[PDB]
């Protein structure tokens, strides 16, 4: 049932929309100064948080474009380290509350 | 959810649309890139480079004040 | 929640046109209680494929233990029909 | 008027005069004459009610007055009546030395936000005299604990004079 | 950067510290050198309120930027000939600073040369 | 327990959904989709129990190497992201006689019926004592299926429960 | 006092000669009315107490812990009526007379002027407390819990009994007032080791210290609802009320011997916390908990600073109507399903929704959430505990991460999950118990708007 | 189409 | 009528009292309120004396 | 030729690739048929005192009371003394109490001296 | 089977595995849908830390020795590449920014009755 067409859900949206546009050159353009911008530099530092982006772009678009292959696939561990959040939750959330409550059991209260 | 302009599902098919939904889609996407090319023409520099950024390998030893290697 | 309800008509609607799509299965000796195996002779494995395309219809899970005991289509309307439900 | 400003001075405004450079209109200017007018102006006329008739019915009440007594140095040893009221006194001044302490910390943190980004330099008058009411305060009622008393106190003040005695003693002995 | 390479890849007393700049007296190599002036006294600037990192030299551009705001509330557009005037005037300043950026790697290059120079005779 | 052909079948179930989720796209998931189902089809005929079963321990031991390590889960299933949503909405149907009488009193109809079906289950529930206890093994069951009624008017022993659960959404 | 004390015996009169059918009516209604006019004892003055005889006086520690006093009589009378519904009527007159007896022996302790008569109050009171533990109890481990519970507080005072008129003979009186003036230094000596211990030991008992607060979880669970709500919320505060006094006499020898009692205090709500969470019996859950707040307690008043004497006091105020509420509330769920386990029933807000909002509130205020006043006497203690030393932040830090581990762990377990399928008696929530919880969590929220009164004489 | 929703008692 | 019911006795009544409660009660005690003082530029008078600060001296103007 | 399963405690072994599950003989699977036995008559139990209608109340399961009484009641008669506990006891319960006294000592110590020695900021300390 | 007779208090109640009830199979009509539990069942010793909102013991699509050998490995790394770094700063080729009135002595709370050591900048 796709269905957008609703006033509560289009006008939501709709003011973050302009609200996403023109908000950030309103801000800048009103607050008093309260420091001293570095203005000048070089055309590499100047424009590389642009180009990385673009670079991302490129990367992520060509990328995106490999997955239409009937091509197999092949489990890597730096994927796998990605999905599962670097095995930070899967340990720390079953070592942590496994030593803390095993404590307060066999040896704070029995 | 309820209210709204109710519109009846389809079974392996395409939605429904309407005019109101889809004109109001496009306006504000020409309406972002109105905003972009009209802001990139009057601040270019605020993407590009505002002041040319100077060579040190071109000043003088004599506006630097660096005195001859002979003393 | 904005979802149209599930009737027994719709339901068996549904499961029919899902195997009427079927390569393995002829739509004349398909019928409401045409048994998969005894009828329109299909294997085990066939029979999992069917589960697997009614699953993404309705978008639910069925469990392996419920799945295998249904063989005919009439069996399987009976059993998404209970687990939503769905009376008229 | 409602405080002596003497307690807690308030330097003289300077407000600049508006320099409109513009064509548009200033909302702040129009809202503002909305607010004294449709806000503003009934409260006046509901207060102003109120203070007629507190104008009626005027009665007054006065700040207590404590008449000294002999301190703790001037109680014979165990002497509970004299100990009694001396330690009564001091327990009445400690309190009011706290809130001393409390009117400098308040000119202090009100001058910092007074001068905005020239508070360093400006407060530092303040500042100053922070330092030497804390001070002040640190040396008589400091580390005496929970079950502070005027024989406590005293007997912290007896050895701090014995430190700075002796300290001149040994500096002009060399 | 790239002069970072020239020190970490390469000899540091050649390159300057930027901790311990600059090395030589303002003096050297400069004979009657001239000073720079503050064209807003500090009272102005106090009065002004502004920020101690902005009590600059580039100040004065900045206390004029902030009187044109004030009064031209609520046209925000406008103004922006102040901008880049007190823009351009801290860009000139952050470019002399790089002079003695660069005259310091120049004199102490001069000094590497020279110690050749005194000490291989010696 | 488990049968050997079950645990295949189960297999052949669960290596599709982790195939599905690598390959994302239909038409990329269909072509693998019969390739898989080739490797099943050929061992078919083999009537060794110990080589069959062989297979088989090698294709669990394949499938966790190359399982999906986020397999797509229905929102309804156990560890989608609608699993016990609603049983937060589902009250058991006997807080209603705890209901106020002029509560009650709103609904007129839906308690006049009710109690038909309480009625129902004090009359029906000695009746279905006495069945299962005649068909209950002198050491009582050996399985937890259950009986259906055998007669006119005898409806299946403990039946209430399972026909008067909450609904999938209550509210 | 007698202003309080005479009201309080008539209560005794008004039971007995009361109808058969309104012992319950007319008792709450007079106990509360006593509770109205307690509030005269904030006649307070910055330099000067409340002295109005040679027998009783009144000051800004103890007028807050007699209102609380006066308070939860009313409250425990409430929390009775379902469990004695069908007890003999002499013996829920009996029940009725040894609560308001132990009422009668607390506000005299609180306002007792001479350090030997607030023993034998401070005594008195097991005598009372024993009855109704082992009496009215229901487990068959009642009659073990009374033993504990009674041993282990004589055990201490028997001591304290002996250093009380050893002070007398040596200085002349013990009426506190006199020692404020007479206190001498307490040289550092062997015999000077065993006069603090004896001051102390009769209430770290009381609080309880760590290692020994056996005797808690075995009274405070076995005994009933009025036994448990008064246990947990005066008896506890009558060792933090006498440690607040005698300290006075104990300095500077305090300095020294206060480190071995911090360090089981201060590790000791780690331990405690931590049984918390792994506890079986819900009523054996707040139990331990009291150990762990009163850590606090026991460590504030050890390190003897004007902070710490103020946050010491607003929390035993703060504490004894919060453990009484949890008390209250897992005795409302005992009263349907008749049972102490945790686990038995559970998704209790699906059937009670608002007896749910209690428990919320009860959770909120047991782990400091701030501004309740529950925050504002843990917050005290620890900047006291700061200029004590730096590193206790790590302690009160874990213990804080802790509390609200096992708070929250009791709130999830019991009001949210799914509903146990084979239990069918959850009757909608009573009056009773609704105004029950509401004369707990009121005034607690009340007291946040004017924290002044409950912060001590040091404020 | 409105179906009857079961709750526990408000009325208390 | 809605907003204006609303726009009443949502927002003309608080303010009402809010500045009621502040003019005569909070603004009365020291510091309660305290502003920070506006910036004076060059150039500009004082509307409590009516004084000119002087302007900055002469800049050595470049358009670039 | 696959990486063989590494179990730990946290990580259970999968069904899947467990042999146990594959050498199945009639004792393996007359197994899983006596605890099906057991686990079938206590479900009826169960079910018909669920399903009663003239029962109300608390269906008390003896399971649940024996887990708890051997938690709390049933640890302490079962208790000896002897070297695992011994050190256990000494290592928990004692080690805590003495570390934290010396870690908290020697600071109050060093503070403690600094202070009488005048080299401690206490400018503005005036609340403790 | 029993735990053993070490003393520790277990006596004779049943050792259970070690399996948290999150692993027991979801779709059997369990008595305590919630526990995953039975009526009647003996209940794990531990089973109130195995329930579903705590420790889970499921099997890992990655064994359990290779995930700590990957996170220890990449946050080690990252620390000491920070340390590296913190050596090697990045930065610009400026020289310190200068400010007027001996680098704003009286701006800063400087004393005004001890002079400042005068400091000058120089054109360039
Ligand atoms: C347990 C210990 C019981 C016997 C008492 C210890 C005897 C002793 O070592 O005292 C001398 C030592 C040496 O210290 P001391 O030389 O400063 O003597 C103490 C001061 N007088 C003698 C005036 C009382 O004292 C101690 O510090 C021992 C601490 C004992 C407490 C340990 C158990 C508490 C937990
Ligand atoms: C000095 C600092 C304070 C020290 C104390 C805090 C240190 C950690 C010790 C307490 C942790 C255990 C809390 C008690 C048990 C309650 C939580 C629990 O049981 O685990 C279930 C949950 C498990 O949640 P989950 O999101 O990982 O998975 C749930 C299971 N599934 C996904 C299958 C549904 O554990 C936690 O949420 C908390 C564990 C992380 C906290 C410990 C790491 C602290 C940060 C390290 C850096
Ligand atoms: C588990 C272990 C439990 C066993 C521990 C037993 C320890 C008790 C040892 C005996 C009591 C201590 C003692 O001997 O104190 C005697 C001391 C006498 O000295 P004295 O004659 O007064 O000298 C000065 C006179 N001008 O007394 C005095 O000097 C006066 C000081 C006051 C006396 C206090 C009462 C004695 C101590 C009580 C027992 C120990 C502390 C409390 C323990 C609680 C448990
Ligand atoms: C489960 C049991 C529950 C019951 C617990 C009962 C309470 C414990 C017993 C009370 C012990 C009181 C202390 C003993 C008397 C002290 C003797 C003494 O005079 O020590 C002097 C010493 C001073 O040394 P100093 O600080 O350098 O110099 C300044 C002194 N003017 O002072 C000091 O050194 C400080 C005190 C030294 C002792 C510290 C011991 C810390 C150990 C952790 C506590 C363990 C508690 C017992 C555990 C039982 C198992
Ligand atoms: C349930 C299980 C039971 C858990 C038991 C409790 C955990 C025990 C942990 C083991 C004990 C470690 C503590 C070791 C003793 C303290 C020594 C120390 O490093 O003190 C540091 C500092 C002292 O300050 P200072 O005045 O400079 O004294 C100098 C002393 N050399 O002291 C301080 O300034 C206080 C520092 C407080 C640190 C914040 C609290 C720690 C937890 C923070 C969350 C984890 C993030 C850690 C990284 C951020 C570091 C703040
Ligand atoms: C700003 C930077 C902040 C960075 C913060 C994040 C830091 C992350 C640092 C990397 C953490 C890597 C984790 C390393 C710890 C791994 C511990 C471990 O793997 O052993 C746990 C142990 C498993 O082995 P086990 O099951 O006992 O052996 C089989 C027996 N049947 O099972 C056990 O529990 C046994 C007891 C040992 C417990 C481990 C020691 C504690
Ligand atoms: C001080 C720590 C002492 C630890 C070393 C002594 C323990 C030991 O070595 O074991 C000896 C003995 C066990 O010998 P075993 O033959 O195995 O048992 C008797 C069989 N007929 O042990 C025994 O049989 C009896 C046990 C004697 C030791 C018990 C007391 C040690 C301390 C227990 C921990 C106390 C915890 C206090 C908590 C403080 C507050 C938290
Ligand atoms: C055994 C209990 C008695 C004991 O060992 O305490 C002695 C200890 C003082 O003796 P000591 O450390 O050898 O002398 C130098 C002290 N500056 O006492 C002290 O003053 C230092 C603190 C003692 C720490 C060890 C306490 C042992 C654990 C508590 C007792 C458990 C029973
Ligand atoms: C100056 C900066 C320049 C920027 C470029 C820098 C190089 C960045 C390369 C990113 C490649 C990328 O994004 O890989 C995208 C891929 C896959 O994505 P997919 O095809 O959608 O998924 C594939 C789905 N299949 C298989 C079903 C088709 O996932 C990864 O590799 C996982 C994250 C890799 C993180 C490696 C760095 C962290 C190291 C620590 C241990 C992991
Ligand atoms: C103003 C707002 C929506 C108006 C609109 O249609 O745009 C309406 C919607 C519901 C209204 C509110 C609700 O009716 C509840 C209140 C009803 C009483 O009239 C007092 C004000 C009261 C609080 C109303 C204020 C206002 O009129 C509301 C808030
Ligand atoms: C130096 O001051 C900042 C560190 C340099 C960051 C930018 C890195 C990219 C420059 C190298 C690529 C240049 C060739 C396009
Ligand atoms: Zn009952």
């Amino acid at each position: 049932n796709i269905n957008e067409n609703n006033p509560l859900l289009i006008n939501s949206i709709k003011r973050l929309l302009i609200g996403s546009l023109f908000a950030g050159y309103i801000i800048s353009n009103n607050i008093p100064p309260t420091t001293i911008p570095q203005m000048t530099m070089p055309y590499y530092l100047k424009t590389t948080a642009l180009i990385v982006t673009i670079l991302g772009f490129i990367l992520a678009l060509e990328i995106s474009n490999m997955t239409k292959n009937l091509k197999y696939h092949y489990p890597s561990n730096a994927f796998k380290f990605s999905t599962l959040l670097g095995y930070f939750p899967t340990i720390m959330h079953r070592l942590a509350p496994y030593m803390n409550l095993s404590m307060s059991q066999k040896s704070a209260s029995s | 959810a309820g209210g709204g302009a109710h519109i009846e599902p389809r079974y392996r098919q395409f939605p429904q649309l309407t005019r109101s939904q889809v004109i109001q889609a496009e306006f504000f996407s020409a309406t972002m890139w109105f905003w972009i090319l009209w802001r990139f023409w009057h601040d270019s520099d605020a993407v590009l480079g505002h002041f040319p950024y100077p060579d040190p390998s071109q000043w003088t030893d004599e506006e630097l004040g660096i005195p001859p290697d002979d003393e | 929640s904005d979802a149209p309800p599930l009737t027994l008509e719709g339901i068996k609607d549904r499961v029919l046109y899902v195997l009427k799509l079927y390569d393995k299965i002829d739509p004349e000796k398909l019928s409401v209680n045409s048994h998969f195996m005894k009828d329109l002779g299909l294997d085990s494995l066939d029979q999992v494929e069917i589960i697997m395309a009614m699953e993404d219809e309705f978008g639910f899970e069925i469990p392996d233990i419920d799945a295998e005991k249904l063989m005919c289509p009439q069996e399987i309307v009976d059993y998404i029909a209970d687990k939503k439900d769905v009376y008229e | 008027d409602s405080w002596d400003k003497d307690v807690y001075p308030e330097p003289p405004r300077r407000t600049p005069a508006p320099s409109p450079q513009t064509s548009l209109p200033n909302p702040i200017t129009y809202l503002t004459k909305a607010f004294d007018l449709l806000v503003d102006r009934p409260v006046t006329l509901v207060r102003e009610f109120i203070e007629r008739q507190h104008a009626k019915n005027k009665y007054y009440y006065y700040h207590r007055e404590f008449r000294r007594v002999p301190d703790i140095t001037e109680c014979q040893e165990k002497d509970v009546l004299c100990m009694f009221e001396a330690e009564m006194q001091w327990r009445r001044d400690y309190k009011v030395d706290q809130e001393i302490v409390n009117i400098i910390q308040e000119r202090l943190k009100a001058c910092q936000q007074r001068e905005g980004e020239s508070h360093r330099q400006n407060c530092a008058k303040e500042l100053e005299q922070f330092t030497q009411v804390v001070k002040a305060y640190q040396d008589r009622y400091h580390d005496l604990g929970a079950h502070y008393s005027a024989r406590k106190c005293l007997a912290k003040q007896k050895q701090r004079m014995l430190a700075e005695r002796k300290a001149a003693k040994e500096a002009a002995a060399a | 950067g790239a002069h970072l390479a020239r020190r970490y890849l390469g000899d540091a007393s050649v390159e300057p510290d930027p901790l311990r700049m600059p090395t030589f007296p303002p003096d050297y190599g400069f004979p009657e050198r001239k000073e720079r002036e503050m064209v807003a006294t500090q009272q102005e600037m106090n009065d002004a309120q502004l920020v101690l990192q902005q009590r600059d030299y580039c100040a004065h551009y900045l206390i004029r930027f902030l009187k044109c705001k004030r009064d031209s509330f609520p046209n925000f557009l406008a103004c922006k000939h102040e901008r880049h005037d007190w823009d351009y005037c801290e860009h000139l300043d952050y470019v002399k600073r790089m002079k003695e950026f660069e005259r310091e790697r120049r004199l102490l290059q001069r000094k590497k040369r020279r110690e050749q120079r005194e000490a291989d005779m010696a | 327990y488990l049968t050997h052909q079950q645990k295949v079948l189960r297999l052949y179930k669960r290596a599709l959904r982790h195939l599905e989720s690598w390959c994302i796209h239909r038409d990329k998931y269909r072509y693998f989709a019969c390739l898989l189902r080739a490797r099943f089809d050929e061992h078919k005929n083999e009537k060794d129990m110990v080589k069959a079963t062989q297979l088989l321990r090698e294709a669990e031991e394949e499938f966790w190497h190359g399982q999906h390590p986020q397999p797509y889960i229905f929102p309804e299933s156990p560890g989608g992201t609608s699993y016990e949503r609603y049983e937060c909405y589902k009250v058991p149907e006997w807080c209603l006689d705890d209901w106020h009488p002029s509560e009650k009193a709103m609904y007129p109809d839906y308690f006049a019926k009710r109690e038909q079906w309480k009625k129902l289950r004090r009359e029906s529930w000695e009746r279905e004592v006495k069945q299962l206890q005649e068909e209950t093994p002198v050491g009582g069951p050996r399985t937890e299926a259950l009986p259906p009624a055998r007669k006119q008017g005898d409806l299946p022993p403990l039946w209430w429960h399972i026909v008067t659960r909450p609904r999938e959404r209550p509210m | 006092m007698l202003k309080y004390i005479i009201p309080t015996i008539m209560l005794m009169p008004l039971t007995w000669l009361s109808k058969n059918n309104m012992i319950w009516v007319n008792s709450t209604a007079h106990s509360l009315l006593i509770s109205f006019t307690s509030l005269l004892l904030m006649n307070q003055f910055g330099d000067n107490s409340l002295n109005f005889s040679l027998l009783f006086f009144s000051d800004s520690l103890s007028t807050p812990l007699l209102i609380l006093t006066m308070w939860l009589l009313p409250l425990m009378l409430m929390a009775s009526q379902h469990h004695l519904s069908k007890e003999n009527l002499t013996r829920k007159k009996l029940f009725i007379t040894m609560l308001i007896s132990l009422q009668l022996f607390l506000i005299m302790t609180f306002t007792a002027m001479e350090l030997i008569l607030f023993y034998i109050l401070f005594e008195a009171t097991l005598v009372p407390t024993l009855i109704i533990i082992t009496r009215w109890g229901n487990q068959t481990e009642r009659l073990n819990a009374g033993l504990y519970f009674l041993f282990y507080t004589l055990a201490g005072s028997l001591p304290l009994l002996v250093a009380l008129i050893y002070i007398q003979n040596t200085v002349g009186s013990l009426n506190f007032l006199m020692l404020q003036y007479w206190v001498q230094p307490v040289h550092n000596s062997w015999s000077n080791v065993f006069m603090w211990l004896a001051c102390m030991m009769a209430f770290m008992v009381k609080m309880p210290l760590y290692g020994l607060h056996l005797w808690l979880p075995k009274a405070h669970v076995e005994a009933p609802i009025a036994g448990s709500m008064v246990l947990a919320a005066v008896l506890l505060k009558l060792g933090g009320y006498g440690m607040l006094r005698i300290t006075l006499i104990l300095n500077p020898m305090t300095d020294f011997m206060a480190y071995p009692f911090i360090m089981l205090s201060l590790w000791g709500m780690i331990m405690t916390s931590s049984i918390c969470l792994r506890q079986t019996d819900l009523k054996s859950l707040i139990a331990y908990s009291s150990v762990s707040h009163m850590a606090l307690v026991i460590v504030a008043i050890l390190i003897q600073t004007p902070w710490s004497y103020m946050g010491a006091t607003a929390l035993m105020i703060a504490h004894g109507l919060t453990s009484s509420m949890l008390f209250c509330l897992a005795n409302s769920n005992y009263e349907r399903i008749h049972s102490r386990t945790m686990i038995l029933a559970r998704g209790l807000q699906t059937l009670l929704p608002l007896m749910a909002t209690w428990w919320l509130l009860a959770s909120l205020t047991n782990l400091a959430l701030p501004p309740t006043i529950n925050l504002i006497g843990e917050l005290f203690v620890v900047m006291s505990t700061f200029s004590w030393s730096n590193i206790t932040i790590i302690l009160m830090g874990v213990n804080m991460v802790i509390t609200a581990l096992y708070s929250l762990y009791m709130l999830i377990m019991t009001q949210r999950g799914k509903y146990t399928y084979h239990i069918n008696n959850i009757s909608p929530s009573f009056t009773r118990e609704n105004a029950l919880m509401s004369l707990h969590i009121l005034p607690l929220l009340l007291l946040t708007l004017n924290p002044k009164i409950i912060l001590g004489p040091l404020y | 189409k409105r179906l009857f929703i079961i709750k526990p008692s408000g009325f208390y | 009528y809605r907003h204006s019911i609303f726009a009443f006795t949502h927002v003309l009544i608080p303010v009402w009292i809010i500045h009621y409660y502040l003019k005569y009660h909070v603004t009365t005690k020291p510091y309660t309120i305290v502003e920070k003082k506006p910036r004076i530029f060059p150039g500009d008078t004082i509307l409590e004396t009516g004084e000119v600060i002087p302007p900055m001296k002469e800049f050595p103007d470049q358009h670039h | 030729s696959f990486p063989k399963y590494e179990a730990s405690r946290l990580s259970s072994l999968p069904t899947t690739l467990d042999p146990a599950e594959y050498d199945i003989s009639s004792e393996t699977r007359k197994a899983q048929a006596e605890r099906l036995a057991i686990r079938s008559r206590l479900k009826r139990e169960y079910q018909l005192q669920y399903y009663d209608p003239s029962r109300r109340g608390v269906i008390e399961d003896p399971a649940l009371v024996r887990w708890t009484y051997a938690r709390s009641a049933n640890i302490y008669p079962n208790f000896r003394p002897n070297t695992k506990t011994s050190l256990l006891g000494a290592l928990f319960g004692i080690g805590p109490l003495v570390f934290w006294y010396y870690v908290f000592k020697t600071d109050r110590d060093r503070k403690e001296k600094l202070i009488q020695e005048g080299k401690l900021d206490r400018t503005f300390n005036i609340s403790y | 089977e029993p735990y053993p007779d070490d003393g520790t208090g277990y006596g004779d109640y049943p050792k259970l595995p070690d399996r948290s009830q999150q692993e027991r199979d979801p779709w059997y009509d369990w008595d305590h849908p919630d526990l995953r539990l039975n009526w009647g069942e003996p209940m794990h010793w531990d089973l109130d830390m195995y329930i579903r909102n705590r420790v889970d013991t499921s099997p890992t699509p990655v064994n359990w020795n290779l995930m700590c050998k990957h996170l220890f490995g990449f946050v080690a790394f990252m620390l000491f590449m920070f340390w590296v770094g913190e050596t090697y700063p990045a930065y610009q080729p400026v020289g310190p920014k200068q400010y007027p009135y001996n680098n704003l002595y009286l701006e800063r709370g400087g004393d005004p009755n001890k002079e400042p050591e005068p400091v000058v900048h120089y054109e360039i």
